[PDB]
């Protein structure tokens, strides 16, 4: 069940950090993978594989998991991206086990059917991510990792008086989703506990003022980068937003609302436009990755189950492509030797391939209709617009520098004029590209098929906005 | 500009980290070394916590 | 579904061109480009013969995927594959020598499927995936001979004021979702007759359609973009100033015909629009 | 009756040294550390009260936590002085009657009996040592005077020594604080602290592993029966935290940071008084022992005098098992899931939010935050390239406590289930 396909990645991780060999943990991410698509198909709905456990009777703690249509393809999503992490890595560092170990916390975060449980995955995630920042590479490592640490630990640790207030103060019986929404809290409660959730879930969002980790983040983890796509999947904010947040305390979103819609157009608005300044892959795609967790956290903000889903389903997809991209200007590096975006420009004549596939993953990127980023982009849009049209048309003023910034890098990497010629493609390069761009054209084309199970919570969860 | 600008944003940060570690350095610098001014300390916060039990 | 294979079409072409494409000779994947592109003409003229065409299947929600094809949507379809096909063997002969023969002739392939997901749409999001792609097609064969950097940011220049187009397009298309709810041309017609509703959030949509068509015909001020897609080659220059990527301008009008006819301040700005 | 054999071992080997070596001596001092833990087992779920002298859960957890830090810390001194094993016995026994019972007269005779010891034992003869020692028994006398006057009042506010009496009001409020001064002094919360700092960097490491272990546990325990009111114990947790985090900062030097980093935990502990659940109380507190003694073990095993931050660098290259497990310690003092110390922390907290505290529970929640720096600092270090360092890596004692110390903090933060459903009677 659940918690099988949640577990898996884990063990492979234990099983390639401390035993042997590297090899391994790629079919052991393959296993999860195809586990986690397994529980995705079939699927009856969010019960599919209940589990409930006894972890604290006394304090009213379960294990409590279990797919919903969020948590089905966000596991899939979760399993595939690390999968290719795990295949194409060429870290070896023996730290794609601390690659598995991430994924399969981040699948029980998803799985999580209980307040405190999804509390415990969402701090727990950090020392594996810190891990693979610190030791495997980076020379500010130290630096980066305190501020990206410090900044996530701040926002998070009030957020737990924030989940005991929503538990207690409403008489929350345990701490399961369930009976937490049966018991709503009240006016200039709901308030502060809805204030205690948002400021964690902003800064992991993350939005404008408290993006400042981003950068110093994607930077300095190991060139490969396999460590920022995984901290690239850690930008649960918008679903920890649209799932606990507002349907806990929506009295205090009531009145945030303008400000949290604004927050997100100008987030998405200044990572796509300084991503065009960005002289380097890690900073250009952090910005890239704001603009798009901007764009996500407006379509939640709006109410509007348009918006809601189509930020949910943007959410998804820009931490696949966004983790692909990383994945690839890795094998850049660990080819050529160097992350800057001016030199080595002749790569176009002297890669097959790799221009075509990084051309798919940036237009996949700037929001291309027929790759993953459009419905999401556009659904955010109507829903947006259906809130605040202002808003909505400053947050959209984004596919502009997108393209910019995106034809910029591509052309100066790929195009110009011939240099020395470089290595054409590795054998896992060659898979990792295939199941990328098969990812992307189906969800780009079937944007129907998956997000069934998203648009009941959507128009649900929008709904609850009401009266 | 607006890139210098996060560069600063992210500088501003790490001065309020610095505010906060100098706070924790004076108070470090609170403890002298001499017991009488330990005793001292000690007698204010005793009869600081007796007034606020009122 | 048999209306799709017209797209098919010259999308497997282009997938075979794009992947194996250097495994061929050097004019057969022109001669293929080619073929295809006439047993598309032969096959949609066939159906257009047949009275025309209709074609839904289960997309987005609320939003499907909705083609039609009418006498409007059948001329355009016939000058483009036409067109098409006499630039795919003046392509055949112009291009000699040259490597990528493979890839330009997909990128035509790949020109001629989008143009066709552009004119075969009943909703206005099909239309501008249409439009989306037709841009991408046009940037790639501008950029096809990429040791040149004159001939890059042509198109990348070209692209960027190509989606300035598209943004407007994507928030005329959200205000006639927030208005009514359809986004199917067809329904967003026959809800538009009768008693018309914020007549100023209808111009305002009226002018975003209008604007994105100004970025895709070469209108002012996204004039620029047009005069140096003679950075790429001489049919592609043929392919996109003739045949199709600026007749799609005129053609949103066309189709948005009832919702400009009842906009006259709309309409006489678009005339002096052309006039300039 | 682990009283009676506490007592019996501690009479008995004070002649038995003149004909016995001071192995020897010390093997028996392990041995009925062991037996009286073992009592203590076996008589789970068996109160037992004889005069004020009562055992309940209360008793039966901190002493079993004051046994095993005696113990761990027992088990690295080598010295060939019987007397420095006589003290820790001594002090052993007055920390069981200090944690079981409620006569506040009692109560000071056991924390004399349990100090003394102390101040003694903190005595490598290094200069800082006497120091350390010197301003030790000042502050610990000054607050024993308190401590005095504040049980007085108590006489007075109500015709018993016995804590629970219903208690007057502004006269009884006084009371309660003149007994909250001498206990949070020994509890080393602020503005109290400074004393812990020159205590911890002047005594030597295993010393303040038993300390920063039993004394602490003790303490807790004995702090528990105490009525103290919400705007106190406000007071007292904010300033702790806050000021203990804080100068830990600034502090360069392994033993004095640990020991503002002990204050702010303290702050933390000083939560669940609010409810005084005492197996929220007693469950951090095992988590927080286990923790400390580890890395005062490992501390140990570097240097007994002073460990500055450096030393710590290298640990896992010089002994992979010990930086790991200094590292665990790290994390679980800085209360992070799924550590059992996260649980503790967690408990305290719910404790404190129970009992409607919210700013402070921010306030604490936010300087927990700042103390990642120095945990980090910490925790991390050992990784880095050893500098020049004595380094001495331990007998398979130390690592093999070392490493139980680390596996039953990682066990008990997993499945908490386990041992915190027999916290309260003990079924």
């Amino acid at each position: 069940m659940v918690v099988l396909a949640v577990l898996l990645p884990v063990v492979f991780g234990a099983l390639l950090l401390l035993g042997l060999p590297r090899a391994l943990g790629v079919l052991g991410a393959g296993l999860s993978f195809l586990l986690n698509l397994y529980l995705f198909l079939t699927h009856p709905g969010g019960v599919a594989h209940a589990f409930q456990a006894p972890l604290l009777p006394g304090a009213g703690v379960y294990w409590a998991f279990g797919l919903d249509g969020l948590s089905a393809l966000f596991f899939l999503t979760i399993a595939l991206t690390v999968f290719l992490g795990a295949l194409v890595a060429r870290v070896e560092g023996r730290f794609l086990g601390l690659a598995l170990l991430m994924e399969g916390l981040l699948l029980g975060l998803f799985a999580a059917r209980d307040l405190l449980v999804f509390y415990v995955f969402f701090e727990a995630a950090l020392i594996p991510a810190l891990l693979m920042l610190y030791l495997y590479g980076g020379e500010g490592r130290t630096r980066a990792l305190y501020t990206f640490v410090l900044f996530t630990l701040v926002g998070s640790l009030p957020m737990l008086a924030a989940v005991l207030g929503a538990r207690l103060l409403s008489g929350s019986p345990t701490f399961l989703l369930e009976d937490l929404l049966a018991h709503p809290l009240q006016e200039e409660a709901a308030f502060w506990v809805f204030l205690g959730f948002a400021l964690a879930f902003a800064i992991k969002t993350p939005l404008f003022p408290l993006h400042a980790w981003l950068p110093p983040f994607h930077q300095e983890n190991h060139p490969s980068g396999l460590a920022d796509a995984l901290g690239t999947l850690y930008k649960v904010g918008v679903f920890a937003f649209f799932r606990f947040a507002i349907p806990l305390a929506p009295e205090g979103f009531a009145q945030a609302q303008g400000l949290l819609l604004f927050l997100a157009a100008l987030s998405a608005l200044y990572g796509a436009w300084v991503a065009f300044a960005a002289k380097d892959f890690k900073t250009l795609l952090a910005y890239a990755g704001l603009s798009h967790m901007g764009v996500a956290a407006l379509g939640v903000f709006s109410g509007t189950p348009e918006g809601a889903m189509g930020g949910l389903y943007l959410l998804a997809a820009s931490g696949v492509y966004t983790g692909g991209l990383f994945l690839l200007a890795g094998r850049l590096y660990e080819r050529t030797g160097t992350l800057e975006i001016g030199r080595y420009r002749g790569l176009a004549q002297s890669a097959p391939g790799l221009a075509a596939l990084a051309l798919i993953l940036f237009l996949a990127m700037v929001g291309l209709p027929g790759l993953s980023g459009f419905p999401g982009e556009f659904l955010t849009l109507l829903g947006a617009y259906k809130a605040s049209p202002w808003l909505a048309a400053l947050a959209f003023l984004s596919v502009i520098a997108s393209a910019a910034y995106a034809l910029t890098a591509f052309q100066k990497t790929f195009w110009e004029e011939g240099g020395s010629g470089v290595k054409d493609l590795a054998g896992a390069e060659w898979g990792f590209a295939l199941l990328s761009v098969l990812a992307l054209l189906l969800m780009g084309v079937f944007p129907g098929y998956f997000a069934r199970g998203l648009h009941p919570l959507a128009e649900a969860f929008a709904k609850l906005l009401g009266g | 500009a607006l890139f210098y600008g996060d560069r600063g944003l992210l500088s501003g940060y790490f001065g309020l980290g610095g505010a906060a570690r100098s706070l924790g350095q004076g108070l470090a610098r609170l403890q002298t070394g001499y017991l009488r001014v330990y005793a001292l300390l000690f007698v204010l916060g005793a009869l600081l916590l007796l007034g606020v039990m009122r | 579904m048999a209306l799709l294979g017209t797209i098919l079409l010259p999308l497997l072409g282009f997938a075979l061109l794009g992947l194996f494409g250097k495994r061929m000779r050097e004019p057969l994947p022109g001669v293929l480009a080619s073929g295809l592109v006439l047993a598309s003409f032969l096959l949609g003229a066939g159906l257009l013969l047949s009275g025309g065409a209709r074609f839904q299947a289960e997309w987005l929600p609320g939003i499907p995927f909705s083609l039609l094809l009418d006498n409007l949507s059948g001329f355009m379809l016939l000058i483009v594959t036409g067109v098409g096909f006499l630039i795919h063997v003046y392509a055949i002969g112009y291009m000699g020598g040259d490597p990528g023969y493979s890839r330009f002739f997909a990128y035509f392939n790949l020109f001629i499927a989008m143009m066709l997901t552009l004119v075969l749409a009943d909703s206005y999001p099909v239309m501008f995936i249409g439009w989306e792609g037709v841009g991408l097609a046009s940037f790639l064969l501008i950029g096809f001979w990429y040791k040149n950097p004159q001939y890059a940011d042509s198109a990348r220049k070209a692209f960027i004021v190509n989606r300035i187009g598209d943004l407007g397009f994507m928030l005329g298309m959200a205000i006639l979702w927030a208005l009514y709810g359809t986004l199917s041309i067809s329904e967003l017609k026959e809800a538009m007759e009768g008693p018309l509703k914020n007549p100023d959030l209808l111009a305002l949509a009226g002018l975003l359609l209008f604007l994105g068509a100004v970025g895709k015909s070469a209108q002012i001020p996204l004039m620029v973009w047009l005069p140096d897609a003679m950075a790429g080659p001489t049919p592609v220059s043929a392919l996109i100033h003739a045949a199709t990527m600026v007749t799609a301008g005129v053609y949103l009008i066309a189709r948005s015909s009832f919702l400009y006819s009842v906009l006259p301040d709309v309409s006489y700005a678009i005339a002096v629009v052309g006039l300039l | 009756m682990t009283l009676a054999i506490l007592a019996v071992f501690s009479v008995a080997l004070t002649l038995l040294g003149f004909v016995l070596p001071p192995q020897g001596v010390k093997r028996a001092t392990l041995l009925g550390l062991a037996l009286a833990l073992a009592s203590l087992l076996l008589t789970w779920g068996k109160p037992f009260a004889f005069g004020p002298y009562a055992v309940d859960g209360v008793s039966q957890v901190f002493t079993l936590l004051a046994l095993l830090g005696a113990l761990w810390t027992v088990g690295l001194v080598r010295s060939g002085r019987f007397e420095f094993y006589l003290l820790v016995l001594y002090a052993a026994l007055g920390m069981h009657l200090l944690a079981s019972t409620r006569h506040l007269l009692l109560m000071l005779v056991a924390l004399e009996a349990l100090s003394l010891p102390l101040y003694a034992l903190a005595t490598w003869r290094r200069g800082q040592g006497l120091e350390a020692a010197l301003k030790y028994f000042l502050l610990g006398a000054l607050a024993a005077a308190f401590f005095l006057y504040g049980a007085a009042l108590f006489y007075g506010a109500t015709g018993s020594l016995v804590l629970g009496a219903p208690g007057e009001g502004p006269l009884y409020a006084l009371a309660l604080g003149l007994l909250l001064v001498g206990l949070g002094f020994k509890a080393a919360l602020a503005p109290f602290h400074f004393w812990t700092p020159d205590v911890y960097q002047g005594s030597p490491t295993p010393v303040v592993l038993f300390m920063a272990t039993s004394v602490k546990a003790a303490a807790f325990a004995a702090l528990l029966r105490v009525a103290a009111p919400p705007e106190a114990l406000a007071l007292l947790v904010a300033l702790s935290v806050v000021v203990g985090n804080l100068a830990a900062l600034a502090q360069k030097e392994a033993k004095r940071l640990l020991a503002y980093s002990s204050i702010a935990h303290a702050g933390y502990m000083a939560l669940a008084l609010y409810t005084g659940n005492a197996q929220a109380l007693g469950f951090y507190l095992l988590t927080y022992v286990l923790a400390t003694g580890l890395a005062f073990a490992v501390l140990s095993q570097i240097s007994p005098d002073r460990v500055p931050l450096e030393a710590l660098r290298g640990l896992y290259r010089k002994d992979p098992l010990l930086g790991l497990a200094f590292l665990v310690a790290m994390l679980s003092l800085l209360g992070l899931p799924p550590l059992a110390g996260f649980w503790g922390k967690y408990l305290a907290f719910a404790e404190a939010a129970r009992a409607g505290a919210w700013g402070v529970l921010v306030l604490a929640l936010v300087t927990s935050a700042v103390s990642a720096y120095y945990y980090l600092g910490l925790g991390l270090a050992v990784f880095a390239r050893p500098e020049e360092t004595p380094f001495r890596p331990g007998p398979p004692w130390a690592r093999a406590a070392v490493v139980a110390a680390g596996v039953l903090l990682l066990a008990l933060g997993l499945l908490p289930g386990l041992v915190l459903p027999a916290l309260a009677a003990g079924g």
